[PDB]
C-alpha cells in the first residue's frame, strides 16, 4: 500500500518542480519568447500568432506550479490518516489490502469516514458538529467558483459589461449618479490568481473541515 | 398625429441610443415623474428629500416585520420600527459619503423662480455638495419617521383571503 | 512604455507584410538605408489600445508585443465608459 | 437635435454608439465622400445609406471609426476622414496633420525604435536601481 | 490545385504536400495541420467560394448517417436476436432483467456476465428494444434476423445513393434552389405515409398479437408468419369486418360498437404500457394531418405579409437567403429537433408508450437522460451554427434593413435585460437553499423554507395538475383515469410486480428545483444569446469579423480581449448546459424514487425505493449528498467483483478523465511550447526529433480538448453512477 | 374636404415641454430648520456614526435576562 503513495508523493515534487525549475530556468526568455524581460515575472499573456502564446511568464508557471504543491501536499497528507485513523480505535489490515488499489481510496476513506459529519445538519435537527459540514460545503463552493476565473478569461466579461453599462446611463431613477471608477473586467493575470486564492481556501478549507469532522467522532 | 410622433430615434440624431420607444417617452409615463428629480430640479433637493425618505420609509416593514428573522411578532416593538430604523440609518450615510463624490462648494438659494429655467446644461452634475446634504438630510427625516406611521398604524389588514 | 512592445525587425518594408492595427502605426519613415528603406518600430503611440495584431504579420524576429504598457489610460482600453 | 438639423449619414434608431462619456470627456468622429446612393454595414450593429452632405457620422471612440475602411475600403473611394472633437475645440488634429495613408514619406515625427541598446543580447537584465541621475526616462 | 486541372486526368491526387488555404501546408513541415484536416474538415470558406457543390456534398455525406444508423440497429436487432434473452424474457416478463451483449471469457472478463433471466450469463440493458419489440405480430429469434438484414439491405443501397450523388456528376442550384415544394411531400406522405403505414401494421398484426398475449401462452402457440391476410376472421376478436357500413360516413348503425380505438388514456392491469386499442387511432389521427397539410403549396407571400408599427418590416423578406444559407437553416432545426427531443423525455416517464416500462424503471430513465442530453447537446449547437450564420454564409450584405438589422439595432439591450433576470434568479434561485444550511445548521426550523415551516400547509394541489386528472368531464368525452396517471385526481392500482406511476405531489422541494432550472436555463442562453448576437462587430472590437467565428482571442489589449468571439460563447455555453441537463437528471430520479418507484404488496402499502426522504431534505443542498450522492452511489463504490462492476470500474476513470480536463482547460500555451523544446532538445542529442516540427496545442484546440473531455468525463461518471442504482434494488 | 378636418384644435401643439402641472404641495418650511442637524450639516456625520450607531448596538446587544440565542 505504501510502495505506491510513496511513489506518488515522488511523482509530485518532480513534476511540481520540472515546472518550478522550468518556471525559473527561463523567466529570462526562450525561442517563442526570446527577449522575455525587464519585467520578467508577471507579464501574463501575449499576442496570438507566433505559435499562439500564453501563461508563459515565470509567474504563470508559478501560477501553474501551485496546483501540484496542492496535489502532492494532499497525496502525502491524505495518506497519514487512513493510517492513524485505522491505526487507532481499530484495525490496520484496512489500509493493507485496501490502499493497494484506487477505488476504495474513494470508497472506504473519502466515502467511509465522512458519515459522522454530513448527517449532522440532518433532516432531524443540528446534532454534534455543524460548523464543520457547512464549512465542508463552503469548502465545495469557494472551490468550484474558482473555475470562472480559470475558464473565463477577461474578454467575455468585459464585453457584456459594455452592454450592462448601457443600463444606468439609459435608465431613470439611476442616471447622473456617477461612478468614480470605470466598470471593467479583471486583469488578464489577476484572474489566474483569484481563481486560485479561491481554488485554494475552498480546497484547503475542505480538508480542514473534513479531517476534523471525522477524526473526532471516530471511530478511528 | 403621425405613425408615432414625427417618427424618431431619440429626441433627434440616431447615434446616441435610448431608442425612444414607449416605456421610454410616452406622454403617458414621462409626466408620471417630473414634480420629482426627473426632467428638471423643482425646488432644491431639500424637500424632495422626505417624500423620498418617507415613501421609501413606511416600506420596509412587513418585509422585516412579516418576513422578520423569527417572524409574525408578539413583541410590541415590531409590526414596525424594531430595528429597520436601521436600514434608513445604514443607508442615510451610505448616501452622505457618496455626496463626497460631489463637492463643488456654493450657496445661491435658487429654489425660488426667475426666468423659465432649463438649468440649461442641467445634465451632467450642476448639483454641488451643499444640495446633496439637504437631500440626504431630508432622507434621515423620511427614513427614520417614515418607519413609524407604518409602526404607529395599528394594522387592519387584509389577509390571505 | 507607456506603450513599449517591440515589433521592430530589420526590413521594415511594408508591402505584403503588415498594415493592420487601429491608428497607432503611422510609419514609413525611411532610415538612410534599409532595403525597401522604411524603418523603426512606431510613430506617436499615445492614441490607441494594445493589439499584437501588430506583428501577427510582418516580422519582429525576436518578440512581437502584446499588452506591456501598464500605465494605461482608458482611451487605452475601449472602456472608459 | 432638430431646430438645427444638419445630417448626412442615414440610420434611424440604435442602442449602439455614443453615450454619457463623449460629453464629459472626448468625442471622436468620421467623415467621407461617395458616388451614388449605397447601403452600408456600420460599426455598433445596424445598417443604412449615403448620397452626401458632409457625409459626417460621429463616433464614440476612434478604433470604431476607421473600421469604415477595414470594410469601407472594399467598396471604392479615396477619401475618408476622421478628426477629434472635444467639448471645446482642439490640440489633437487627428486625421488632419500632414499627408495621409500610413505608408508614404514626408517627415518622421516620433517612433525611434531601439531604447538605449538594441534587440541584441538583453540577457543583460534590469540595470541600475532606478535613481534620479542616469538616462532611464525614455 | 493544380495538378492537373482540368481535362487531363482521371489520374487522382494521391501525392504532393497539402491543400487548405494557399501559402498552404507549405513544403516546410509542421504538426498543427494534423488537427487541422480533421477539425474544420467540413466547413465552407474553402472547397469553393461558390455554393453549388456544398449542398451537393451535404445531401451525400448526409446519406452515410442513415446508412450507419442502418449498420447500427442491425447489430442490435442481430444481438437482440441470437444473443437471445428476448424469446426467454417475453413468455417471462416481470421476471427476467434483459440482456443482448455478452463477453467471451478473455483475460479478467466474465465478471461482467451475470445471470440475467431466461437462464444465461450476460450484461444487462437500459435501451428499450425488447420493448419496441413487444410489437412483433409474429415473435421468433431468426425472424429479428430478417428485420436485421432487412437493415443491412437499406444500407449498401441507402449508401450507394451517396455514390449516386456527389461522386456521380451531381444535381445543381434549382434543384434545392427551387425549395418551392420540399415540406410538401415530407410532412404529407411519410411523416404521413409513416404513422399512416405504421397504422397498417399496428392493429393488423400487433394489437391482436398482444391482445391475447396479455395473459399467457408461449409464442407459436400464437402468431404465425402469414396468418394475418384476407383471413379477417381472427380480426373478429378485436371488432367487426365492418358488418354493414361501407367506407365510414353515416347511414351506420351501432346498437353495440364503435371500431377498435374506443379510446383509453390509462394503463393495462397486467401490462401498464398504456393501451394499444388507442395507439392505432392516434397515429391514424396524425397522418391525416400531414396527409392533409403537406398539400401546401406552390413561397414568400405569407411572410411577405403581416408587418406592423414596431413589428418586423423585414419580417417581409425574412430571407431570400433562406434558400441560400444552410448554416442558418441548420441552426434553426437544432433548436427544434433538439428542443423537440427533450419534450420526449417527459411524455415518456409520465405516459409510457411501450409494454413493460416503469416497472422496468432502469430501462426508461437511462432513456429519459439519454433523451435529455440531445435536447440540449443539439441546442447549444443550434446556437453555434447561427453564430456561424451571423458571422458568414451569404456573399455580401444583400439581406438588408429587417427583423434582424432590427434586433441588432437593440443588442446592448435584449441582452441588457436577461442579465438582471439571472441575478434576480440565482439570489431567489440558489442562495435560497443556502439559507436552509446556514439556518438549519444554525438550526431553528421555525424559519427554514421547509415544505412545512414557511407558510404552505399540507396541500399543493389547487393549480392545474388537479384540473388535468379530472378533465374527462369537459368537452372531454372521457375514458377512465386521465391522460397521464401522475395527475392529482383518482386511481392507484397500477401494476403487480413493482409499481409504475401515481399522482407525484409538489409544493416546495419541487417549487424551487423548478426554479433553479429557470435560472440555469436562463444564464445558459444569456451567453449563447449575447454570443451569437455580438457575432461580428462590437465596442470591444469592431474590426471583429476579419477572420472567422472562432479566433482564439483578439489580443492582450483593451484590458482582456480574450474570450470574446463565439466559438467560445459556444464553449462556455456548453460548460453551463452540462449542468442544465446534469442537474435536471439529478432532479428526476431523486423524485421518481423518493416517490413513485417503490412497491406494492398486501393492502398495497406503498414502499418507495425510499420512503419519501425528499420531504424536508433536498431543500438543504447537502441533503443532496446526504440523501443523494453519499446515499445512492454506495451502490457504485460497492460494485466491485460482480457483473455490472464495469460501472464502478469506469466511475474511477472518466471520474479521472474529467479530472484531466482542467489541465487542458486551465493552462497557457507557449507553456507546453517552452516545455516541448526542452524535450525537443534532449531529442536532438541522440538525433531523434526535428522532422514534422512538433508543436503545442492551437490555443483554441486547447479549449477543444477541455470541454469535450470535461463532459465525457463529468458525464459517464453518472452514466455509471446511475446503472448501479436501478439494476439491483430499484 | 370634411376629412380635411383642420386638425380638430392644433393644440398649440406641443402643449409644452411647457406646462402640464403647477408644482409641489405647499408643505415646506414646515420643516424649515425643522429637523436641522443634517440641516446644520456644516461639519457632521462623524457624530451620527458614533452616536446613532452606538445606540443601535450598545443596548441593541446586551439584554437583562437573555431570551437567548
Ligand atoms: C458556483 C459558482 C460560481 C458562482 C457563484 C457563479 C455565479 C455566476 N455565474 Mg458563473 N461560472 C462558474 C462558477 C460560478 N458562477 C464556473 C466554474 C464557470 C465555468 C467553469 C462559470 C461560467 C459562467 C458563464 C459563461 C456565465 C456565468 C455567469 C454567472 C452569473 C449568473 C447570474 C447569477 O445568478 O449570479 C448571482 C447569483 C449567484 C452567484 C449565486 C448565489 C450566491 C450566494 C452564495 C449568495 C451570496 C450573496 C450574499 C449577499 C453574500 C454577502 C455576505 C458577505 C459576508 C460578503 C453568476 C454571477 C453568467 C452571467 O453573468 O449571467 C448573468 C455567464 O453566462 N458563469
Ligand atoms: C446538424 C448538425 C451538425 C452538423 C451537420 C454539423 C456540421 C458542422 N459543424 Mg457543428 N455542431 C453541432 C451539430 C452539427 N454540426 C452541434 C450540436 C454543436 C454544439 C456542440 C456544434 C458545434 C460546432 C462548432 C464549435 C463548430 C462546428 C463546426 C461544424 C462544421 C465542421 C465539421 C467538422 O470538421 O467535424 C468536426 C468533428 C471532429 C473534428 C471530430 C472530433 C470529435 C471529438 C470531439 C469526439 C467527441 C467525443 C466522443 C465521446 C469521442 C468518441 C469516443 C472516444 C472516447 C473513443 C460542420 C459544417 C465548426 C466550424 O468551424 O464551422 C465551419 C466549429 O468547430 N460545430
Ligand atoms: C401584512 C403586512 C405588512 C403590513 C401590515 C403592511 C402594511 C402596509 N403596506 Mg406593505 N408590504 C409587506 C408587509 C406589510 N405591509 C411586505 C412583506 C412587502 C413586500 C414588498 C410589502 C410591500 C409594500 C409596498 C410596495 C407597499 C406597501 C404598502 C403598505 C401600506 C398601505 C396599505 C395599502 O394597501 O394602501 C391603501 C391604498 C388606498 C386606500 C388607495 C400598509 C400600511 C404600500 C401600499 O400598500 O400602498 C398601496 C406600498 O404599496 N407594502
Ligand atoms: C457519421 C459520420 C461521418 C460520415 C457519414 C462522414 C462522411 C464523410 N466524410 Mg468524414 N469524418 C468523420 C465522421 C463522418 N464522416 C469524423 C468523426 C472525422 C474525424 C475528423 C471525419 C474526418 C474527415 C475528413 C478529413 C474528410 C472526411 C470526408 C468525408 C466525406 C468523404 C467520402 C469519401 O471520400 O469516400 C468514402 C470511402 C469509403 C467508404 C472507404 C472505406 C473507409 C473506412 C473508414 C470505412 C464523407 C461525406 C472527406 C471530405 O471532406 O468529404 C466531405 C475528408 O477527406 N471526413
Ligand atoms: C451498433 C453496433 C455495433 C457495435 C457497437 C457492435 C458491438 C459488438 N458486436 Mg456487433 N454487429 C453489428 C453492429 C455492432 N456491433 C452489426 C451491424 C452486425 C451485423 C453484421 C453485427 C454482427 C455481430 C456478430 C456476429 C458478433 C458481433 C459481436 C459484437 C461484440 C464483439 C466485439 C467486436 O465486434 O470486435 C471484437 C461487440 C459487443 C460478437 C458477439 O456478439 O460475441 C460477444 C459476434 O461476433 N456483432
Ligand atoms: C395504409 C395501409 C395499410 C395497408 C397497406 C393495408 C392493406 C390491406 N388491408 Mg387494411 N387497414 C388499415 C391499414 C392498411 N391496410 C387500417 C389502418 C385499417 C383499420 C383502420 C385497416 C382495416 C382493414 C380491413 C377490415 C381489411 C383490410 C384489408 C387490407 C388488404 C386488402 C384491402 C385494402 O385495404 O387495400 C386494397 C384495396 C382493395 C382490395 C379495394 C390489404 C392487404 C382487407 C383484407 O384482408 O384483404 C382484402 C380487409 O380485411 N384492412
Ligand atoms: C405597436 C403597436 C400598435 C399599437 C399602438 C398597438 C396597441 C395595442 N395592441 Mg396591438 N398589434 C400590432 C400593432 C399595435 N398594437 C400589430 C402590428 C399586431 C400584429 C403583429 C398586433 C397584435 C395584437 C394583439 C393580439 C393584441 C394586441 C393588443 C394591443 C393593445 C393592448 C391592450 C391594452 O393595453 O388594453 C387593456 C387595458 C385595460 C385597462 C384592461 C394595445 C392597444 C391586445 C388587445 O387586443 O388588447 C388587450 C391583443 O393582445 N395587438
Ligand atoms: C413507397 C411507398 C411507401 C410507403 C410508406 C412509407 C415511405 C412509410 C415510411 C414511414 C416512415 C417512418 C415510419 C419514419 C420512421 C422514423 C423513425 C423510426 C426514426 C426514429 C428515430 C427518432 C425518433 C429520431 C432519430 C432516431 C431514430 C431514427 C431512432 C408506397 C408507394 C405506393 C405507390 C407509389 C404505388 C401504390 C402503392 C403505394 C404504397 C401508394
Ligand atoms: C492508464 C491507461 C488507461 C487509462 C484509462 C482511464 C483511467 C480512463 C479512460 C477512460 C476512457 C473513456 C472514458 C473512453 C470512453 C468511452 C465511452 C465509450 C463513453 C461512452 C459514453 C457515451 C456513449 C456518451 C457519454 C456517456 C458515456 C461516457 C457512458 C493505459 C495505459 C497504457 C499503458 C500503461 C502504456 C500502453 C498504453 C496503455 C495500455 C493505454
Ligand atoms: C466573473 C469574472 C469577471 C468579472 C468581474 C467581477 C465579477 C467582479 C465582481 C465583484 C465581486 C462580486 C466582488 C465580491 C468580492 C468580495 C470578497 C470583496 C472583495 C474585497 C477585496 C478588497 C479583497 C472577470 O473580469 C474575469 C476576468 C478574467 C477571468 C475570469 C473572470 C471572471 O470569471
Ligand atoms: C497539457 C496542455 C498542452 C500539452 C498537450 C499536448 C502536447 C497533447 C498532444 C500530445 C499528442 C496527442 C501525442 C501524440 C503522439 C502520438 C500520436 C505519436 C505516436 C503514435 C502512437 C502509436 C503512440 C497544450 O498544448 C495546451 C495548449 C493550450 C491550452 C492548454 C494546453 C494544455 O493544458
Ligand atoms: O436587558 C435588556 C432589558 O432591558 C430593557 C431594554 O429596553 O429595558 C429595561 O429598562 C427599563 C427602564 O426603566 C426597565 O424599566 C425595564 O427593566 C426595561 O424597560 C428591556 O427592553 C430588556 O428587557
Ligand atoms: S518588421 Fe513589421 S512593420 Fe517592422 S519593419 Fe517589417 S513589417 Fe515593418
Ligand atoms: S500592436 Fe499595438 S500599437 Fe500596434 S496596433 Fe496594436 S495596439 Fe496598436
Amino acid at each position: 500500500g505504501d510502495f505506491l503513495v510513496h511513489h506518488a508523493i515522488a511523482l509530485g515534487l518532480h513534476t511540481t518542480t520540472l515546472i518550478l525549475v522550468k518556471g525559473a530556468l527561463d523567466a529570462r526568455g526562450s525561442k517563442l519568447m526570446p527577449d522575455k524581460k525587464d519585467f520578467g515575472y508577471s507579464f501574463p499573456c501575449d499576442g496570438p500568432g507566433r505559435g499562439g502564446t500564453c501563461d508563459i511568464s515565470a509567474w504563470d508557471d508559478f501560477y501553474l506550479a501551485v496546483f501540484w504543491m496542492l496535489n502532492t501536499i494532499g497525496w502525502v497528507t491524505f495518506y497519514w490518516h487512513w493510517k492513524h485513523i485505522t491505526l487507532w480505535r481499530g484495525n490496520v489490515s484496512q489500509f493493507n489490502e485496501s490502499s493497494t488499489y484506487l477505488m476504495g481510496w474513494l470508497r472506504d476513506y473519502l466515502w467511509l469516514n465522512s458519515s459522522q459529519l454530513i448527517n449532522g445538519i440532518t433532516p432531524l435537527v443540528c446534532n454534534s458538529l455543524s460548523v464543520w459540514a457547512w464549512m465542508f460545503l463552503f469548502g465545495h463552493l469557494v472551490w468550484a467558483t474558482g473555475f470562472m476565473f480559470l475558464i473565463s478569461w477577461r474578454g467575455y466579461w468585459q464585453e457584456l459589461i459594455e452592454t450592462l453599462a448601457w443600463a444606468h446611463e439609459r435608465t431613470p431613477l439611476a442616471n447622473l449618479i456617477r461612478w468614480r471608477d470605470k466598470p471593467v473586467a479583471l486583469s488578464i493575470v489577476q484572474a489566474r490568481l483569484v481563481g486560485l486564492v479561491h481554488f485554494s481556501v475552498g480546497y484547503i478549507f475542505t480538508y480542514a473541515a473534513f479531517l476534523i469532522a471525522s477524526t473526532s467522532g471516530k471511530f478511528g | 398625429k403621425p405613425t408615432y410622433q414625427v417618427i424618431q430615434p431619440l429626441n433627434g440624431d440616431p447615434f446616441i441610443g435610448g431608442l425612444e420607444t414607449p416605456v421610454t417617452s410616452s406622454p403617458l409615463i414621462a409626466w408620471y415623474l417630473s414634480n420629482l428629480p426627473a426632467y428638471r430640479t423643482a425646488v432644491n433637493p431639500l424637500l424632495r428629500g422626505v417624500e423620498v425618505g418617507l415613501a421609501h420609509g413606511f416600506l420596509l416593514v412587513g418585509p422585516f416585520v412579516k418576513a422578520g428573522p423569527l417572524r409574525n411578532t408578539e413583541y410590541a416593538g415590531a409590526a414596525g420600527s424594531l430595528a429597520a430604523a436601521g436600514l434608513v440609518v445604514i443607508l442615510s450615510m451610505c448616501l452622505t459619503m457618496y455626496g463626497i463624490a460631489s463637492f463643488k462648494e456654493g450657496e445661491p438659494s435658487i429654489a425660488p423662480a426667475l426666468t423659465l429655467t432649463g438649468r440649461k446644461k442641467q445634465p451632467d452634475q450642476l448639483q454641488s455638495a451643499d444640495g446633496w446634504a439637504k437631500f440626504t438630510g431630508g432622507f434621515f427625516f423620511g427614513g427614520v419617521s417614515g418607519v413609524t406611521w407604518a409602526c404607529f398604524l395599528m394594522y387592519v389588514l387584509d389577509l390571505p383571503y | 512604455m507607456s506603450h513599449s512592445v517591440k515589433i521592430y525587425d530589420t526590413c521594415i518594408g511594408c508591402t505584403q507584410c503588415v498594415r493592420a492595427c487601429p491608428t497607432d502605426v503611422l510609419e514609413m519613415i525611411p532610415w538612410g538605408g534599409c532595403k525597401a528603406k522604411q524603418i523603426a518600430s512606431a510613430p506617436r503611440t499615445e492614441d490607441c489600445v494594445g493589439c499584437k495584431r501588430c506583428e501577427s504579420a510582418c516580422p519582429t524576429d525576436f518578440l512581437s508585443v502584446r499588452v506591456y504598457l501598464w500605465h494605461e489610460t482608458t482611451r487605452s482600453m475601449g472602456l472608459a465608459y | 437635435e432638430l431646430d438645427p438639423n444638419t445630417p448626412s449619414p442615414i440610420f434611424a434608431g440604435s442602442t449602439g454608439g455614443l453615450l454619457r462619456k463623449a460629453q464629459v470627456e472626448e468625442f471622436y468622429v468620421i467623415t467621407w465622400e461617395s458616388p451614388k446612393e449605397q447601403i452600408f454595414e456600420m460599426p455598433t450593429g445596424g445598417a443604412a445609406i449615403m448620397r452626401e452632405g458632409p457625409n459626417l457620422l460621429k463616433l464614440a471612440r476612434k478604433e470604431q471609426c476607421l473600421a469604415l475602411g477595414t470594410r469601407l475600403r472594399s467598396k471604392y473611394k479615396i477619401k475618408y476622414q476622421f478628426y477629434r472633437v472635444f467639448p471645446s475645440g482642439e490640440v489633437q488634429y487627428l486625421h488632419p496633420k500632414d499627408g495621409v495613408y500610413p505608408e508614404k514619406v514626408n517627415p518622421g515625427r516620433q517612433g525611434v525604435g531601439l531604447n538605449m541598446r538594441s534587440i541584441g543580447k538583453n540577457v543583460s537584465p534590469i540595470e541600475v536601481k532606478f535613481t534620479g541621475k542616469q538616462p532611464y526616462d525614455l | 490545385l493544380v495538378d492537373r486541372d482540368p481535362i487531363k486526368t482521371s489520374f487522382e491526387q494521391w501525392a504532393k504536400p497539402g491543400h487548405f488555404s494557399r501559402t498552404i501546408a507549405k513544403g516546410p513541415d509542421t504538426t498543427t495541420w494534423i488537427w487541422n484536416l480533421h477539425a474544420d474538415a467540413h466547413d465552407f470558406d474553402s472547397h469553393t467560394s461558390d455554393l453549388e457543390e456544398i449542398s451537393r456534398k451535404v445531401f451525400s455525406a448526409h446519406f452515410g448517417q442513415l446508412s450507419i444508423i442502418f449498420l447500427w440497429l442491425s447489430g442490435m436487432y442481430f444481438h437482440g436476436a441470437r444473443f437471445s434473452n428476448y424469446e426467454a424474457w417475453l413468455n417471462d416478463p416481470t421476471h427476467i432483467g434483459p440482456s443482448a451483449q455478452v463477453v467471451w471469457p478473455i483475460v479478467g472478463q466474465e465478471i461482467l456476465n451475470g445471470d440475467v433471466g431466461g437462464g444465461f450469463r450476460g450484461i444487462q440493458i437500459t435501451s428499450g428494444f425488447f420493448q419496441i419489440w413487444r410489437a412483433s405480430g409474429i415473435t421468433s429469434e431468426l425472424q429479428l434476423y430478417c428485420t436485421a438484414i432487412g437493415a443491412l439491405v437499406f444500407a449498401g443501397l441507402m449508401l450507394f445513393a451517396g455514390w449516386f450523388h456527389y461522386h456521380k456528376a451531381a444535381p445543381k442550384l434549382a434543384w434545392f434552389q427551387d425549395v418551392e415544394s420540399m415540406l410538401n411531400h415530407h410532412l404529407a406522405g411519410l411523416l404521413g405515409l409513416g404513422s399512416l403505414s405504421w397504422a397498417r401494421h399496428q392493429v393488423h398484426v400487433s394489437l391482436p398479437i398482444n391482445q391475447f398475449l396479455n395473459a399467457g401462452v408461449d409464442p407459436k402457440e400464437i402468431p404465425l408468419p402469414h396468418e394475418f391476410i384476407l383471413n379477417r376472421d381472427l380480426l373478429a376478436q378485436l371488432y367487426p369486418s365492418f358488418a354493414e357500413g361501407a367506407t365510414p360516413f353515416f347511414t351506420l348503425n351501432w346498437s353495440k360498437y364503435a371500431d377498435f380505438l374506443t379510446f383509453r388514456g390509462g394503463l393495462d392491469p397486467l401490462t401498464g404500457g398504456l393501451w394499444l386499442t388507442d395507439i392505432a387511432h392516434h397515429h391514424l389521427a396524425i397522418a391525416i394531418l400531414f396527409l392533409i397539410a403537406g398539400h401546401m403549396y406552390r413561397i414568400k407571400d405569407i411572410l411577405e405579409a403581416h408587418k406592423g408599427p414596431f413589428t418586423g418590416q423585414g419580417h417581409k423578406g425574412l430571407y431570400e437567403i433562406l434558400t441560400t444559407s444552410w448554416h442558418a437553416q441548420l441552426s434553426i432545426n437544432l433548436a427544434m429537433l433538439g428542443s423537440l427531443t427533450i419534450v420526449v423525455a417527459q411524455h415518456m416517464y409520465s405516459m409510457p408508450p411501450y409494454p413493460y416500462l416503469a416497472t422496468d424503471y432502469a430501462t426508461q430513465l437511462s432513456l429519459f437522460t439519454h433523451h435529455m442530453w440531445i435536447g440540449g447537446f443539439l441546442i447549444v449547437g443550434a446556437a453555434a451554427h447561427a453564430a456561424i450564420f451571423m458571422v458568414r454564409d451569404y456573399d455580401p450584405t444583400t439581406r438588408y434593413n429587417d427583423l434582424l438589422d432590427r434586433v441588432l439595432r437593440h443588442r446592448d439591450a435584449i441582452i441588457s435585460h436577461l442579465n438582471w433576470v439571472c441575478i434576480f434568479l440565482g439570489f431567489h434561485s440558489f442562495g435560497l437553499y443556502i439559507h436552509n444550511d446556514t439556518m438549519s445548521a444554525l438550526g431553528r426550523p421555525q424559519d427554514m423554507f421547509s415544505d412545512t415551516a414557511i407558510q404552505l400547509q399540507p396541500v399543493f394541489a389547487q393549480w392545474i395538475q388537479n384540473t388535468h386528472a379530472l378533465a374527462p368531464g369537459t368537452t372531454a368525452p372521457g375514458a377512465t383515469a386521465s391522460t397521464s396517471l401522475t395527475w392529482g385526481g383518482g386511481d392507484l392500482v397500477a401494476v403487480g410486480n413493482k409499481v409504475a406511476l401515481l399522482p407525484i405531489p409538489l409544493g416546495t422541494a419541487d417549487f424551487l428545483v423548478h426554479h433553479i432550472h429557470a435560472f440555469t436555463i436562463h444564464v445558459t442562453v444569456l451567453i449563447l444569446l449575447k454570443g451569437v448576437l455580438f457575432a461580428r462587430s462590437s465596442r470591444l472590437i469592431p474590426d471583429k469579423a476579419n477572420l472567422g467565428f472562432r479566433f482564439p482571442c483578439d489580443g492582450p489589449g483593451r484590458g482582456g480581449t480574450c474570450q470574446v468571439s463565439a466559438w467560445d460563447h459556444v464553449f462556455l455555453g456548453l460548460f453551463w448546459m452540462y449542468n442544465s441537463i446534469s442537474v435536471v437528471i439529478f432532479h428526476f430520479s431523486w423524485k421518481m424514487q423518493s416517490d413513485v418507484w417503490g412497491t406494492i404488496n398486501d393492502q398495497g402499502v406503498v414502499t418507495h425505493i425510499t420512503a419519501g426522504n425528499f420531504a424536508q431534505s433536498s431543500i438543504t443542498i447537502n441533503g443532496w449528498l446526504r440523501d443523494f450522492l453519499w446515499a445512492q452511489a454506495s451502490q457504485v463504490i460497492q460494485s466491485y467483483g460482480s457483473s455490472l462492476s464495469a460501472y464502478g470500474l469506469f466511475f474511477l476513470g472518466a471520474h479521472f478523465v474529467w479530472a484531466f480536463s482542467l489541465m487542458f482547460l486551465f493552462s497557457g500555451r507557449g507553456y507546453w511550447q517552452e516545455l516541448i523544446e526542452s524535450i525537443v532538445w534532449a531529442h536532438n542529442k541522440l538525433k531523434v526529433a526535428p522532422a514534422t516540427q512538433p508543436r503545442a496545442l492551437s490555443i483554441v484546440q486547447g479549449r477543444a480538448v477541455g470541454v469535450t473531455h470535461y463532459l465525457l468525463g463529468g458525464i459517464a461518471t453518472t452514466w455509471a453512477f446511475f446503472l448501479a442504482r436501478i439494476i439491483a434494488v430499484g | 374636404d370634411l376629412e380635411d378636418i383642420a386638425n380638430t384644435t392644433g393644440q398649440w401643439d406641443v402643449y409644452g415641454s411647457d406646462a402640464p402641472s403647477p408644482y409641489n404641495s405647499l408643505q415646506s418650511k414646515f420643516f424649515e430648520t425643522f429637523a436641522a442637524p443634517f440641516t446644520k450639516r456644516g461639519l457632521l456625520l462623524k457624530f451620527l456614526i458614533l452616536g446613532g450607531g452606538s445606540l443601535l448596538t450598545y443596548v441593541s446587544a446586551n439584554a437583562p435576562q437573555d431570551v437567548l440565542p
